């Protein structure tokens, strides 16, 4: 088990930005380091966006525009920088870690935080 | 297509274009930037399979016992997957 860490909730203006940053401690063996996904009231997880490994990048064509992943492995993080927050768009957001250890792949999941638009 | 055998941590970072790989095992596959078209896999086993990036075209797999594998981004999707075993597998992002 790996301790994942959720933040950076709360109300935000379109034009404005969040920081939601992804942490997590124990356990941790060169993984995957926590993409995004947003939660609706239907039961269903949309993909955001993922810098999880190496230097490279899958965003969802969905969040063109919207959401940009940065990682800092050195410190297993990672920050979505929210932007171009057309209010209509709220969800939680939920970090997604793949443990990538020597008994295989395991998978966490954080509790996820609430993003509202301001206006 | 030869019969496949059990390879550790087999990491095939190299593009197929064989048709079958009939007969697998694959435990603790660590498979990552393969790009197979017209390839099939039966009566294959996966543990602890990892997949990070396969743009799959025109190849399914039939008759497939994944268990404890995640695909992280990939092109699988049921339409790419025919009906066989999976347990405990996981499909955290994929593409269009
Ligand atoms: C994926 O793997 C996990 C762990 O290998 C499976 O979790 C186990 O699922 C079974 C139900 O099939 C449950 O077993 C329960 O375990 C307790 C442990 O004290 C025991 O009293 C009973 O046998 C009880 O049924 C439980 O959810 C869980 N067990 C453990 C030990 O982790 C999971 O089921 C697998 N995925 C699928 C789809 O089966
Ligand atoms: C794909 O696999 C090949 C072969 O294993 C890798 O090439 C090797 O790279 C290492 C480390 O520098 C060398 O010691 C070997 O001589 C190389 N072998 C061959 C056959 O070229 C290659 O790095 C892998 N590429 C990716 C993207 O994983
Ligand atoms: C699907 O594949 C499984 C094995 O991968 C087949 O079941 C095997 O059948 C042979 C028959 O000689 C047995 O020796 C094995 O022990 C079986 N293995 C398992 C895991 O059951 C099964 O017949 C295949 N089914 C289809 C429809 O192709």
């Amino acid at each position: 088990q790996v301790q994942l860490v959720e933040s950076g909730g709360g109300l935000v203006q379109p034009g404005g930005s969040l920081r939601l940053s992804c942490a997590a401690s124990g356990s941790i063996f060169n993984m995957r380091v926590m993409g995004w996904y947003r939660q609706a009231p239907g039961e269903q997880r949309e993909s955001v966006a993922s810098m999880a490994s190496g230097d490279k990048t899958t965003y969802a064509d969905s969040v063109k525009g919207r959401f940009t992943i940065s990682r800092d492995n050195a410190k297993n993080t990672v920050a979505l920088q929210m932007n171009s927050l057309k209010p209509e768009d709220t969800a939680v957001y939920y970090c997604h870690a793949v443990d990538l250890t020597r008994n295989g792949p395991r998978v966490y999941w954080g509790q996820g935080t609430q993003v509202t638009v301001s206006s | 297509v030869f019969p496949g055998e059990r390879v550790e941590h087999v990491t095939f970072n190299f593009t197929l274009e064989n048709q079958i790989h009939r007969g697998g095992q694959y435990f603790n596959d660590k498979f990552i930037g393969l790009r197979l078209k017209s390839v099939s896999f039966e009566d294959s086993l996966f543990e602890e399979c990892y997949f990070e990036d396969v743009t799959s075209s025109n190849t399914f797999f039939r008759n497939c016992t994944f268990i404890n594998t995640v695909f992280y981004n990939t092109d699988l999707f049921e339409y790419k997957f025919v009906n066989s075993r999976l347990i405990n597998s996981t499909f955290l992002h994929n593409k269009e």
